[PDB]
């Protein structure tokens, strides 16, 4: 039930970065994790998502630019970016997606976030 | 294709009163919703994670119910420092969407 | 030893021959029907619709299990022990077939364990051959798992529910013997596709009809993971040798101003030296032969045999009591008809030919170029061929007539002893 | 000359008469089924669905076309006798086949006219022919208008659904075809399909007979997907001086034993011919019977004498099960075996006994209320009811006859030994 | 008075017994089918669809009324007057039921007036149903507030068209099951306050074969009235039913058998067969509408009582009469036409020509074989260690030829 | 024929007010009625709706604070307010819905309104 | 999710000419439609309330027809006292919807 | 395989104009033609469409004022406009709509348009 | 049927790769065309069913997609490739364009 930060910092336009949020404290190998963006002084927004099986899904605005991969064995989720633009200045969150059932075991957690 | 909109965008209130915040879905999202409380400088939290269930540690004053397209969450009595922004997200499709926001004050 | 040309004199016409095909050895295959599909990684989309599907299925699966247990056992497990009670020959064969199923219980258990978690609609393992079909898995993989990226879990769930309820409705019409055709069309289609590697490859259109009539037997139900195990016995059709089957029909026979006919079965058979009838109610007609689950021959009356083997004088006759028995027929490039009942103006409408009172039927060959029966004029065919008597063995086919004749006899001998 | 008053002394009851209807002549109409609809000025929105529809239809038509060519030719002046064996019921159909072939040229002309059209039903006479096109009505009013406001994809999916349903509805009885099926497809009813015919002057009972007539296939094209059918509507003429009745029998007593007089379910009279009638294939109407063919079948001589009033020639048999009634009232009174079932006059206590010799008791205006077992009734006053050795025993089981023959055989061996 | 042990020497084998159940008294209940649903408060949203539905229904209800009015009445109304015509015993019971319905008409009409307007799917005071009411009240009325009356009307029309299609299959008597299928309910739920609760799995099967009858159609408010007669099942005393099978019987290298009905009955001192075609089998009983017994030939009754010598026999014509059978731990078979082997496969046991059938006991030897196949026998079997003189034929041509022969015999004797 | 209205006025923001629209001239017991608003120099907007049976639908803007009612006996309608804001300064109208059929005896009516 | 939009927003014409106004529906709203006239300083009234039927008292100048998703109201000859805002009203759903409006010379 | 446009020019408000797109080099009676507009420094927009059979479809902005017609024999296409306004100043194009099939004989062509 | 496309503005150097995506509100099928519109010229046609190449257009252009998401890409850029590119949808008789995306 813990999530880590990594990579939050300043890069030049056109650069590339590697943000890693690491998880520990539950069965990570049976859940779908996704990323979420929050531009400063603006409403929330969605970035991408990855399921257990590496199928991958992306928001149009960032399609073809970013890559998402997950490490089930070590319980780690990593994000890499390329061809960065000016609009992508925000706070980035690593989150867990609820199952489509009413079982009381589901909790829901929210990463602390990086300020890149 | 799914869209969400919520009213009122802005609210006025006082301690002890009652406040109602709606969130209307363009299409049928079902019993798949979640309400987040976002305060300046802090990471968002989870209040009612299936439109019915109260997350552990949440105060009882937050009561939420509804279904289909229309949904609603209502507060019984306010706390002066609980006037934050509130969001209604949908997780029907692998690709989520949000609303606008509501400054309870 | 059938003399077709001679028989025409008494109105019996024998159709062209055909062979017979019989099945004596069967190929055994097993068909596991897992009724709960699997969704790969959909985050538990469809769980609620699966539960309702399970509740609906429990209505048709709990009674089925209870019926299986109440069934008696002819053999208790050299093949085995006889058991207590009465059982005939026809039941012992099924008992042996079911005993053979207990030998493959271990192998079937292995296959089920292997296919516990898998996404393939049709899958076969052969060390002994097994085949496993999973409910509507093809449709899921094709149009539901892809569907949850553009619509969401709600619309996908509704579609899945409609599909599963329709599947349940299609069930309960085969499981209300389960009939092979009902199973084939249910899941996807075909019968040559399920049993990919087998003898079904060498099957004509007529052969496939015979297999569809065979009935499958349920031999297990699980109730923990919802599954039904079926045993299918596909046939190996081998054509017999020195066997022929014909067809017989009769037409009116005139004796002294009245109508009679020679009563015979629908079909006649000749295998080796054995001449007798044959029923084809359960068999299938084909272009070159028949297909019969078991030998259809049944012994005919001796007089009937002497009649069919060329001895005309021994045929019996009865009275015509309806309009079902005809009065003319095209035998071979000609006509054979009762010219007394039906007119026989052949060459010209004015011209007429009368059958003498003594004779019973008229055979026209060549003799006159065109023939007209009642109002229609026909032309003979020269490529064909044809050529140009007391029965005294009358019978009656109604019990009342027999009873009155018997009463007459009883009265006659009483007159004698008195 | 059937007598209905005397036979009641023996338990035989004859119901009300009815007439006969038969179909001597027929009317021939050809019906072409064009399975491929036409979409007009739609810019080819239908394609990619008609092509798939054609692949599905290819599974049905090809087997059907192959079957036609394997059928033997009975007939080839109407024709030539051909080879092989065929009976009367075979030649009667051969004539229809030749008649269909003798009018093949004109049918070809009509198919040319409908090559490019969007009419659900079209007709001509020269031999009139009617032609229905798969789902043309539904296309024209729903799919073609739908393209403007929904798009080609939404319309295409709907067309696919409709065509799949139509294909499923085919092969339901096309894999004789029956006339009800054709009516059920593209919901029509017979009166609408053949407007210019004799169908107009048909009652409710007359339509049921037509719905039981088989329709046969005479040609399948395989290039433009079409099936040609040959319907034969009947002309019904009420025969004259013919009657049909119904017959029921009740228990008859002899020495505290039960018997009954066996008779067919129906009996008919036509001029000077008396005999039974089978009605299994016919349809019963309010005032007559509609029969494909004369159902009369000759009956035993003694039975004819029995139904003509000569009441001492009837046969009887032993009652074996409780399916022969023990009582039945006809007109203002009962006629029942009073030995078995108790009969009572006005009062429940009052009882009436049938003497040992009498078989059944006819009670008229004799008792103003009669009781059979528990229930009692009121004996209608406007009724027309008015107030014997059989000597012919019969058995209806072959075993019974076999033992009797065995006894005769033994007796005759003893006679000369 | 069946003697099972003795009969086995001839080939006849009798299965274990079973009881009988019969229905003598019925319980009458009334079913009213209101075919027009009521929409509570929707500003008449669906009136257009209902009128189309009404016009479609008038094609099915009008013919029904005309047929009913053309039905003759057996007795015109203690209990009534006889009427003019012809009616047998089987019609009088239906007439009495109809007269009872006629007497109840008054209260039926009062109840109809009470329920004229109401939204309940099933009522009880008797029981009344209303077309597609659950569907309406569950989704169509609530959905009017979200999808509008266009989409709501479209689905209502689809539903009513489907319901009409479902009808014209039940009414095209009426089977009770058809009706239970139309409305998704069991028989138990419809008549909860009745005796149907105390029924087993095999008893409900019998109640589904009885036929219901139509006794009223109104044609102003579209409705149909039905009369249902639920049975009361009481098991008879001292009545048993058996099952009989026969096997081949050797007589000088030719096959024969003993023809008997498929079932046999003994009730009190009455010995006879049973035609159970219409009856429904059970684990201990035979549920039958009427008494199935039918008198058997005297010789057969004597044979089944124990007199082996007067049983008749016939020839075997096809391969349908078996040649061996399991009886009790051992086999009885015609070993002349089917090779029988004792312990050793090579060892062969031949039934002497005189004997007809051979009875093993499992003490004769432990393992026995048939023409193929091997069985190892039961230790706890109950099996234990002759001219017929009555030959019959079952084909009329056979009989006619013998008749002709005797005819010629007398003709010769007269001289 | 006539649907008079009364009860309008100007109140302090956040108050409670009750408008009335009496009815006469026709049968009031089988006709849904709803209210329609009109901001000065703006397009007409729906408000709410009440059915014969008190179904009490509402519009999104004013849901949760408005309480409408009807009386089938006195032929009177009423509307109530609570927690008024500054966004509703418009003319309130009493209106009769239509029966969704082609009846030849149908008609319509519209009220005078309240300034508010 | 129903919406109603109409164009042209503003219109200028001359007496005796032809004026055509169209309302478009997002989805299929049905035959249920009404047309309104809004003169300043007056209570709104009705002209055609089912898209086909005309209320008594309306001159024969006004005529409308259509169905489904496209509706249009056209007037044969204008008159000077006919300058006002016009509206499109759906009563298919319990929740009523308007167009935004039209102005004429 | 070459479409030529003609007509169109400066006209004060309210006028009537008639433009023509001649065609040559390909079959004309098997295709659907539509007009597309582009205001200076703006995005392209649809105008109208006419089917082979004169079904006739229109856009909201110009509905009820335009009249497109065509002639099969002469291989010509025309557009008629009346009661013009100030927002209809743009370059007009005559185009061909693709057939809804994957055939190998479809080309697609555009004209040079008219200034208007 | 509303069609939207991003990125609206784009900055690229010679030789690089670029991807432009159009999205449709509803399902529009395989029916989509890509246009090139240089200032002061008549628009051309690049890919006229979302995959098929217009005769004479250089091989550098190729596009793929279906359903609701479509994408166009060019292997190597050029000095003459700077223009506004469009996505049209001809599903309904009534056509609808995107917004447009300058490439530089």
């Amino acid at each position: 039930v813990q999530l880590l930060e990594s990579g939050g910092g300043l890069v030049r336009p056109g650069g590339s970065l590697r943000l890693s949020c690491a998880a520990s404290g539950f069965t990570f190998s049976k859940y779908v994790m996704a990323w979420v963006r929050q531009a400063p002084g603006k409403g929330l927004e969605w970035v991408s998502s990855i399921t257990s099986g590496e199928r991958t899904f992306y928001a149009d605005s960032v399609k073809g630019r970013f890559t998402v991969s997950r490490d089930n064995s070590k319980y780690t989720l990593d994000l890499e970016m390329s061809r960065l633009r000016a609009e992508d200045t925000a706070v980035y969150y690593c989150a867990k997606m609820f199952k489509w059932d009413y079982d009381t075991s589901d909790f829901g957690v929210w990463g602390q976030g990086t300020l890149v | 294709d799914f869209q969400m909109t919520q009213s009122p965008s802005t609210l006025s209130a006082s301690v002890g009163d009652r406040v109602t915040i709606t969130c209307r879905a363009s299409q049928s999202v079902g019993n798949w919703l979640t309400w987040y409380q976002h305060k300046p400088g802090k990471a968002p939290k989870i209040l009612i994670y299936k439109a019915s269930t109260l997350q552990s540690g949440v105060p009882s004053r937050f009561s939420g119910s509804g279904s289909g397209t229309e949904f609603t969450l209502t507060i019984s009595s306010l706390q002066p420092d609980d006037f934050a922004t509130y969001y209604c997200q949908q997780f029907n499709t692998y690709s989520w969407t949000f609303g606008q926001g509501t400054r309870v004050e | 030893q059938i003399d077709i040309t001679k028989l025409q004199h008494v109105g019996v016409l024998v159709n062209s021959p055909k062979g017979m095909k019989i099945s004596q050895n069967f190929e055994t295959r097993y068909l596991i029907l897992s009724l709960i599909p699997k969704i790969e990684d959909s985050n538990s989309c469809g769980d609620q619709q699966i539960k309702q599907y399970k509740r609906l299925l429990d209505r048709l699966i709990i009674p089925l299990y209870d019926g299986l247990k109440l069934q008696k056992d002819v053999i208790v497990t050299v093949i085995g022990t006889i058991a207590l009670g009465v059982a005939t020959s026809a039941q012992i064969t099924a008992a042996v077939a079911l005993v053979e199923a207990k030998q493959a219980k271990s192998d079937i258990e292995k296959l089920k364990e292997a296919i516990r978690d898998t996404n393939k609609a049709v899958q076969s393992v052969c060390s002994n051959c097994i085949v496993a079909i999973k409910s509507v898995q093809d449709y899921v993989n094709k149009e539901i798992v892809p569907s949850i990226a553009r619509l969401g879990c709600e619309a996908a769930g509704l579609q899945l529910g409609i599909a599963l309820t329709q599947h349940y409705s299609e069930l309960t019409n085969c499981f209300g013997g389960i009939k092979l055709q009902c199973i084939a069309s249910l899941y996807r289609t075909n019968i040559t596709e399920i049993f990919t590697t087998s003898t079904v490859d060498k099957y004509d259109i007529y052969d496939l009809l015979f297999t569809e009539s065979i009935k499958v037997r349920v031999i297990d139900v699980d109730l923990n993971d919802y599954s039904i195990t079926l045993q299918v016995r596909l046939p190996l059709l081998t054509r017999l040798l020195n066997t022929q089957i014909y067809k017989v029909d009769s037409i009116s026979y005139n004796i002294q101003n009245r109508e009679w006919y020679i009563p015979l079965p629908s079909h006649i058979m000749t295998k080796g030296a054995f001449l007798g009838g044959a029923d084809v109610k359960e068999c299938i007609e084909a272009f070159s032969s028949y297909i019969c689950p078991s030998d259809p021959g049944f012994v005919l009356n001796h007089e009937m045999e002497s009649c069919l083997s060329g001895n005309i004088s021994q045929c019996p006759r009865t009275t015509v009591t309806s309009d079902i028995v005809p009065r003319y027929a095209f035998v071979n490039g000609g006509v054979v008809a009762n010219c007394i009942t039906t007119t026989c103006t052949c060459n010209g409408i004015g011209n007429r030919i009368n059958q003498p009172p003594d004779q019973g039927v008229k055979i026209i060959t060549k003799e006159c170029n065109t023939i007209g029966i009642n109002g229609m004029l026909f032309n003979t065919n020269k490529e064909g061929t044809l050529a140009f008597i007391t029965l005294n063995n009358s019978v009656a086919l109604d019990p009342i007539d027999i009873s009155i004749e018997l009463n007459k006899v009883k009265s006659d001998l009483e007159e004698s002893k008195e």
